[PDB]
RNA sequence: AAUCGAGAG
DNA sequence: CATACGCCTCTCTGCTTATCGGTAG
DNA sequence: CTACCGATAAGCAGATCTCTCGATTGCGTATG
């Protein structure tokens, strides 16, 4: 057996604020900067799609 | 022209033709020696080589076809200086041979052992 | 080596001066030797300089590049040799001009390495570099390509052509193409610098020789006269040739017009005849492999070219295909590293003639041949030709200046990285068919050909976007890296049977091409041509010959009903794939090569062997995997996409990368602090030695479902035996 | 990950006097899941198990 | 790298057993399953972990940054 | 020399040009500058067929079987 | 099949749409062997699929092309193709030559920049007189219409063009001249009968075709693969109709129900203004 | 994942049936007489002229792979479950390729009793441009196994031209998944 | 038949000439040789000329090392074959009408 | 911050 | 020899555009 | 006669999820 280098230290991120990209003042990009994970397009239109419209908003 | 390191060798030796005779081309390796001694893919054995004998007589194959060649039969003139060529007539066409053979240098692959080759 | 043979190849760049039809007071510079000291620090003596230096403290392991640069005026006037430094270039390991080059493993123990290091990898800025081998077309080889991308260059292009690589001893390439048109005629097409050009083929054609034009007829037609297809076709090129250019008589006007086009996009000197740039340019782009004083050479290759371009135009053979093993070789990687410093050179010359130029412009000073004003213009212009190639490994860009007939630009060098031994044995195995083919929507590449048996690994290949892009090489699979001897082989050839090129009037599909090193010997028929393979593999396995070379592989190619081109086609070159293999009869480990072995009857193991069917035997079936598949276990009883996921999670296993991290800086390591060697392993386990990096451990695995923990694709430890040191690592 | 591609994360550190046991009197340090045999069809890590305990009795 | 004090699977210590491997290995044509029978262990959880040890602490220590050379 | 549409030169092996181009009974070497006279190049006959795959049909399958 | 039918009928609603196809049922009061001599009385033919070989005889002592086309064995060809003499003799006389003569001059003008007897009948001279007075550069013509085995007409042209193939010319313009072609037909073929309703389906969509001939054909009932077609023959509904039947065609071969809602929607959306609109830019 | 004997005895005998089952494959594709041997000039002529033309390749694929299909087909139903030394519910293979927690009958016949034809795209096999489908196997060969029909099963493994044959078909279910993650992707966000 | 050589002939006395097909020279015209020594092969250089044909040739540089070609006649009533030397040349004819047609050496 | 390279599902 | 300042090559849809003639003022 | 226009094959513009790491960054020449 052998314990692959994919391990769950190297994984986990969790933001509550922190730093913002100057000219959108939107949560940066990363994990080692602290930023914030990407709800896309895909994701997006999926909440659209159950129409939970507060939680798109 | 003329060149450096060759000499025009101004005395060569007759080349005779006149029920009449017949001019044949033969190639041989350069590691068949000349000096010492109709038919198709024959064989001879010489120097204890396998020697074939193929004779490509190109053209000619369709009986006497066009006649027409890639090489001519040099021959010397009454003045034995220079190099010319040679016919039966007035044609002023090159004269092909009447057959030509060519030499092969042969191997003989030992037939494969089957028995002990198919170790099960 | 090959660092004299380029810049023997590059030339003189010539220049005159602004002060007296004299044209000037005339330098040409060049270089006829390049010398690559063993890396050595300057702390009097220089001591010897080791890997575990540069990467100690955070360095590269460079050493010195100096060439002896001339400064000749004019043709044995005052030549000035002399030689200078070019700044550091970045040296690998274990190479010649490595300091571990012949060594001990206990002294290389001693050095602070390894006790079992192996190089491959260029050290420049304290990390690993390595540069990947790509993979391109086989070298010296006619192949006929039918592409509708050679529609697309304009009106009357047909679709056909024929594509061919030529590549010089100092390894580096030319291609040329002919394409094939519509109305009748054929242009040869090529390339210079970065841009493209084309050319009639018969203005090539009676520039690399003088001879008529039934020479031309006769070499493309042979002995098939009674055809009309072959009649027609050539009737248009010769015609059209004479009407389109009706004052190019012989050769030295046809090589007169060559120059005249081809004189500025070539950077030709003023004292260059139109008659000598033709020349030059004729010398320096056309079957480039068959080098100078070999245009009777290049005359018949061309012929034989375009004689195949009609026969694949006529449907009399098939096309040829690229992306198959069969028509492939791989690039070694240290060659590229020559392309790009004979390229780094040759500007570095363009550099200084530059400088020299700027001198007339505004210095004006003419003293060619005074030292000091040679000191003074050569020390104003960048050397650091080492600081260029550091840039070139440390990015992995290429800042080249003519391509190098290399289809992409960036991503050549990849880091050789060292998470485990398995991966760092990857990554010297690893084959690019290159970035190109990234970029793409048609999976045609992506196949696997049953070309690549015993090449490529068929299991080795990274799911993902590279699946069948980057696929590795079978672990008995040996690169050719010198020129065979292959002098003698024509000198055998001839008494086996063949006519030689000379005197030869015949063509065609119908006769057999022997051809060594893409280089046209003689011709013969095709039952006669199987004959001669079969005596020289004879000959060749038993090495009583001295002529033969073991890795000459002989790629004959049988008459076939509209199949492939015939033609007895000989290799003895560089960059090829090898694989040794028995020979049945009086059986002796024989190499073969993806190109030969596609007509030959390589039974799998010995048991299947066949009357009259077979002739060769592989060693053993395992030999066809790389090691990372050899080392799966019992992998006959596994679906073959698990294989390929087992290769591709070896590759990433946190284990021992080895035993000298005390002497090491790199960015970040994992290692397992206590590793097993397993029951269950390859007989290779051992041949390989790999019990120098366990990666793992035997662990009692229990196939239960119990816990309900693990449904999908989980699975569960044993805490007590977690806390015994069960897979710990830091 | 095994040798056959079978990779997955552990789940759970099962404490031994949870494990089954045998008669032996040894917790098997690892457990997968029988399922995962059917869908990916790896017989090469039955075999592999078979050798292993082979071997090392 | 070096020998483990306990067996993972079971507890039972098998690090006081290496050297006494080795010396039964060597000083006589004992096989591996005899010399793991005569030292202690009959379960194939304590028998692997005798069989399978590498000791590459061996080629760890042979670099040594105290030590001319 | 003569070959199906075209005729060489028999001397330099140079490819005559089309003697409707030139004036009657002078065809001219470009190379020689011989001459020849017209009359012995009476019938250019050259012959052709197309390549059996020129014209697929679905009556040229039921011969081949 | 697959995506690239779902994005054809979607993501780009192309009228050039790759594999066209119509169904036509076709009568109860029909026999099977009267259904394949509709079909092969339907389907295109075209001029190359009767002529074993092409022999073309360049002689320039002005400059001769005698053209003798090789046809197939008359027994055989016209009860596979439906073809006779007279139309045969009717495609050479008008089609043929006169595309094969535009194609000759063309080329010149781009260029600058068996047995017989010697007299047939005085009818077939007469024809042959006709024939040189149409054309402009022809000089002979005769075709066998006792048994449609060969073909032949003499060709000239001045002596001022270049050499020309004669070969690739004539191959191109015989497969592109038709004997018996209904437009935007090129083949009819009997597929068998799937879940009852005998199908006659086709490799092309033209209505006006099959609307003419209605003793074969259950007319009332064709549906066809096009929808462009059908939008601009049919109406929108009909198009909509046939929108709705393709999309749920190909989820249909791998089962995938999705349902019979989604697909109108989709269907309505992309016909909400009475065109075949697709969903782009 | 073993049979019985009589099992084994009947797996052995309807696959050994499988190569005049090849030979009349071609042998009626080439349109030559049915029951004729091999090595013919006129069925080996025949064979080169179907590998050089690709709708012909295409349609020798198609019937020879139905053949060999027919053969997989009985195999199965003769051996599984008939056969198995272990039966369900005993036998947990079997168990859950039956119950739907994982697998199929598919899987489980391909582990016990025959892995079968692999299908590259919809044909057998590309073959090499010398009509060899691999370097061991005769070029134009009339044979089951030439023509990517596998024999063996995983749980007596697989032999190396069989293992080189489900490597190329395994390697093209990836790349062809690969692609059809991607392709979707632009056609739902169009749509949406 | 068996057919044997009964006389051996090493001096030059023929020759073999490749021009291409369908070449032809009238009586005026002569061929002259040239053979090289201080070289082990047997090289050989032909000359020939008229008022506006140049039959020049050079021999081979990568065969006659390795094969040969000979010459010889059989009898047609007796067994006896005569025998011949003669080297392969290959000959490129120039016409003396445009060896000379040359433009400027550099364009201007 | 972009480019290149390695990978994950 | 440090320091400082700018010049340089293998997809598919859908709308840019055709050369020419039909034909009523 | 010719303009109005109605229709005939080619050039170009714009297409073809989320994530975590690491490495590196074009040069030539002018003044002090
Ligand atoms: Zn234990
Ligand atoms: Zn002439």
């Amino acid at each position: 057996y052998q314990r692959l280098r994919h391990m769950v230290n190297d994984k986990f991120q969790v933001r509550s604020t922190g730093p913002v990209n100057s000219l959108t003042m939107q949560p940066v990009k990363g994990r080692k900067r602290h930023g914030g994970i990407r709800v896309g397009e895909m994701e997006r239109d999926a909440l659209i799609g159950h129409g939970t419209s507060f939680l798109l908003q | 022209s003329i060149p450096d390191g060759f000499k025009k060798c101004k005395h060569l030796k007759n080349f005779p033709l006149n029920k009449q005779q017949q001019v044949w081309l033969i190639k041989f390796p350069s590691n068949v020696d000349i000096s010492k001694l109709f038919e198709s893919s024959t064989t001879m054995t010489i120097d204890k080589h396998d020697y074939k004998i193929m004779d490509d007589t190109d053209i000619e194959s369709s009986l006497t076809q066009d006649n027409l060649s890639n090489m001519t039969l040099l021959v010397p003139s009454e003045s034995k200086e220079s190099l010319k060529i040679a016919s039966t007539a007035k044609d002023n066409a090159p004269l092909q041979f009447d057959k030509v053979f060519s030499v092969s240098e042969t191997a003989k692959i030992p037939a494969i052992d089957y028995s002990k080759v198919r170790v099960p | 080596g090959l660092l004299n043979l380029g810049v023997k190849d590059i030339g003189e760049k010539v220049i005159f001066d602004g002060k007296p039809g004299y044209l000037g007071n005339k330098l040409s510079v060049s270089v006829e030797q390049v010398s690559i000291a063993k890396p050595m620090s300057n702390d009097a003596v220089e001591r010897k300089v080791y890997p575990s230096e540069s990467r100690q403290r955070l360095t590269s392991y460079r050493g010195k590049l100096l060439l002896k640069l001339k400064w000749s005026v004019n043709n044995g006037e005052e030549n000035l040799f002399e030689v200078r430094d070019c700044g550091g270039l970045p040296v690998m390991l274990q190479s010649n001009r490595c300091h571990l080059n012949k060594m001990s493993p206990y002294e290389l123990v001693q050095h602070k390495e390894e006790s079992d290091e192996i190089g491959g990898y260029f050290i420049v800025n304290g990390i690993e570099k390595l540069i990947r081998m790509l993979i391109v077309q086989r070298r010296n080889h006619p192949m006929a390509i039918i592409r509708p991308s050679f529609a697309n260059r304009g009106a009357s292009y047909s679709h056909y052509g024929i594509q061919i690589r030529s590549v010089r001893p100092d390894q580096t390439s030319q291609t040329n193409v002919l394409h094939y048109l519509n109305d009748g005629q054929v242009t040869f097409r090529f390339s210079w610098r970065k841009n493209e050009y084309l050319v009639p083929v018969v203005m090539i054609l009676k520039a690399l020789c003088h001879t008529s034009d039934r020479e031309i007829f006769d070499g493309i037609i042979g002995n098939d006269v009674k055809d009309s297809f072959l009649t027609d076709r050539l009737e248009l090129l010769l015609r059209g040739f004479k009407k389109r250019y009706p004052h190019l008589q012989n050769r030295t006007q046809v090589l007169q017009y060559l120059g005249d086009k081809f004189r500025v996009v070539f950077q030709a000197s003023p004292d260059q005849s139109d008659l000598e740039v033709g020349q030059e340019v004729l010398d320096r782009i056309v079957l480039v492999h068959l080098g100078k004083d070999g245009s009777q050479d290049k005359f018949r290759m061309l012929l034989f070219m375009i004689r195949k371009l009609y026969s694949l135009v006529a449907g009399e053979c098939s096309p040829d295909n690229p992306d198959a093993t069969q028509h492939q070789e791989v690039l070694l990687g240290g060659f590229l590293y020559g392309m790009i410093l004979k390229e780094k050179i040759d500007e570095y010359l363009q550099n200084i003639i530059a400088q020299v130029r700027m001198d007339i412009n505004r210095g004006m000073a003419i003293n060619f041949k005074d030292k000091r004003y040679m000191s003074r213009v050569l020390m104003r212009v960048n050397e650091n030709i080492g600081s260029k190639m550091q840039y070139f490994l440390s990015t992995g860009n290429l800042v080249s200046q003519s391509g190098l007939d290399l289809q992409q630009v960036s991503g050549y060098t990849v880091v050789a990285e060292k998470i485990n031994f398995y991966r760092f044995i990857s990554h010297f195995r690893m084959v690019h068919r290159g970035s190109f083919f990234a970029q793409l929507k048609t999976t045609t590449v992506r196949k696997l050909l049953p070309e690549s048996w015993g090449f490529l690994c068929p299991v080795h290949t990274p799911d993902g976007s590279p699946c069948g892009l980057l696929n590795h090489f079978a672990h008995k699979c040996r690169i050719s890296t010198q020129q065979s001897d292959v002098s003698r082989i024509p000198s055998i050839l001839y008494s086996l049977g063949v006519a030689p090129a000379s005197h030869t009037f015949a063509a065609g599909p119908s006769l057999c091409c022997v051809q060594i090193d893409g280089k046209i010997i003689g011709w013969v028929s095709h039952e006669q041509g199987k004959i001669i393979a079969d005596t020289l593999r004879y000959w060749k396995v038993e090495g009583k010959t001295p002529g033969l070379p073991i890795d000459l592989e002989i790629g004959y190619v049988p008459p076939s009903t509209r199949g492939q081109y015939p033609g007895l086609y000989l290799f003895g070159g560089h960059s090829r794939m090898l694989r040794p293999v028995r020979y049945l009869p009086l059986d002796k480990e024989d190499i073969v090569g993806p190109f030969e072995q596609v007509y030959m009857n390589i039974a799998v193991t010995p048991q299947e062997i066949q009357n009259n069917v077979h002739t060769h035997v592989e060693f053993t079936p395992t030999n066809i995997l790389s090691i990372l598949a050899n080392l799966t276990p019992f992998s006959d009883f596994n679906q073959s996409p698990r294989n390929m996921y087992q290769c591709q999670m070896g590759k990433q296993t946190m284990g021992t990368p080895g035993v000298a991290l005390c002497h090491r800086s790199d960015n970040k390591l994992y290692r397992l602090q206590t590793g097993q060697t397993p029951i269950v392993k390859a007989n290779l386990y051992d041949d390989y030695g790999m019990d120098n990096f366990p990666n793992g451990f035997n662990a009692v695995v229990a196939v239960i479902s119990y816990t309900g923990y693990d449904m999908d694709d989980a699975m569960i430890i044993n805490k007590s035996a977690d806390e015994r040191g069960f897979g710990y690592g830091t | 990950s095994s040798r056959h591609g079978q990779k997955g994360v552990c789940s759970r550190k099962w404490p031994t006097i949870d494990m089954p046991f045998s008669e032996t009197g040894i917790q098997p340090d690892i457990i997968i899941n029988p399922h995962a045999f059917p869908s990916r069809m790896t017989i090469g890590m039955f075999v592999e198990s078979l050798a292993g305990k082979a071997g090392a009795l | 790298m070096i020998v483990p004090v306990r067996c993972f699977s079971c507890g039972k210590v098998v690090g006081d057993k290496w050297e006494s491997y080795l010396n039964l290995l060597q000083e006589d044509e004992l096989d591996e399953g005899t010399a793991l029978s005569r030292l202690g262990l009959k379960r194939y959880c304590c028998r692997r972990m005798i069989l399978t040890h590498v000791d590459l602490i061996e080629k760890f220590l042979r670099y040594n940054p105290l030590e001319k050379r | 020399s003569v070959v199906g549409s075209l005729i060489f030169c028999l001397d330099c092996g140079d490819l005559l040009e089309n003697p409707n181009a030139v004036l009657g009974s002078n065809v001219e070497c470009s190379q020689c500058k011989a001459i020849y006279p017209k009359s012995q190049f009476s019938n250019l006959k050259v012959v052709t067929t197309t390549a059996d795959d020129a014209f697929p049909s679905s009556l040229r399958a039921k011969k081949s079987v | 099949l697959g995506i690239p039918r779902l994005r054809e009928i979607v993501m780009t609603a192309s009228a050039a749409i790759k594999t066209p196809q119509m169904t036509l049922p076709i009568w109860n009061d029909v026999s099977d062997e009267q259904a394949d001599t509709f079909c092969k009385s339907i389907s295109k033919v075209l001029l190359s699929e009767v002529i074993d070989k092409v022999i073309v005889t360049e002689t320039t002592g002005a400059r001769s092309y005698v053209i003798h086309m090789r046809f197939f064995d008359n027994n055989e060809y016209s009860e596979e193709y439906d073809v006779s003499k007279e139309e045969l003799q009717n495609v050479i006389s008008n089609q043929f030559i006169h595309l094969l003569e535009a194609a000759i001059v063309k080329e010149i003008k781009k260029q600058k920049r068996v047995e017989a007897n010697n007299n047939m009948n005085k009818v077939q001279r007469d024809r042959q007189s006709a024939i040189i007075s149409h054309h402009r550069f022809i000089t002979k013509y005769n075709f066998d219409d006792e048994s449609g085995k060969w073909c032949e007409f003499k060709l000239e042209l001045a002596a001022d063009t270049e050499k020309l193939l004669m070969v690739n010319i004539v191959e191109e313009i015989c497969r592109k001249s038709i004997i018996r072609q209904i437009p935007h037909i090129d083949r009819c073929v009997h597929p068998e009968p799937e879940n009852g309703k005998r199908v006659l389906v086709t490799e092309g969509v033209n209505f006006q075709a099959m609307w003419d001939q209605e003793a074969f054909i259950d007319v009332d009932g064709i549906t066809s693969n096009d929808v462009a077609a059908v939008l601009k023959t049919y109406g929108v509904e009909a198009a909509r109709n046939t929108i709705v039947n393709e999309i749920n065609n190909v989820f249909s071969r791998y089962a995938i129900s999705v349902s019979f809602r989604h697909l109108d929607l989709i269907a309505d959306m992309m016909t909400r203004q009475g065109t075949y609109l697709a969903f782009n830019r | 994942l073993r049979l019985t004997a009589e099992g084994n005895k009947w797996r052995t005998d309807i696959l050994k049936t499988s190569v005049d089952t090849g030979r009349e494959a071609a042998a009626e594709v080439t349109n030559l007489d049915k029951d004729t041997p091999a090595d013919d000039p006129e069925l080996l002529k025949r064979l080169q002229e179907i590998l050089r033309d690709n709708n012909k390749s295409g349609i020798l694929d198609a019937v020879t792979s139905s053949k060999v299909n027919a053969i997989t087909s009985q195999v199965v139903s003769k051996c599984v479950p008939d056969g198995t030394m272990k039966k369900f519910p005993c036998n947990s293979m079997q168990a859950m390729a039956l119950s739907g927690a994982k697998g199929s009958n598919v899987n489980v016949s391909q582990i016990m009793c025959l892995l079968g034809q692999q299908a590259l795209e919809g044909r057998r096999v590309p073959v090499m441009v010398s009509g060899k489908t691999l370097p061991s196997f005769k070029p134009y060969e009339t044979d089951a196994m030439a023509g990517g029909y596998v024999k063996g099963r995983f749980y007596s493994g697989i032999k190396p031209q069989e293992y080189y044959f489900h490597c190329m078909a395994g390697r093209e279910g990836l790349i062809d998944t690969a692609v059809k993650t991607s392709r979707s992707g632009y056609l739902q966000r169009c749509l949406t | 038949s068996e057919i044997e050589i009964e006389s051996v002939q090493d001096q030059p006395s023929v020759a073999v000439g490749s021009f291409f097909k369908g070449f032809r020279a009238p009586s005026d015209t002569t061929f002259d040789l040239y053979k090289k020594k201080k070289s082990e092969k047997d090289e050989f250089v032909l000359h020939g000329e008229n008022e506006r044909l140049e039959y020049e040739g050079y021999t081979d540089s990568s065969s006659q090392a390795s094969n040969q070609y000979v010459v010889g006649l059989f009898n047609p009533e007796k067994k006896s074959i005569q025998l011949y030397k003669a080297p392969v040349l290959v000959s490129k004819v120039v016409s003396k009408s445009s060896k000379n047609l040359r433009g400027p050496k550099i364009k201007s």
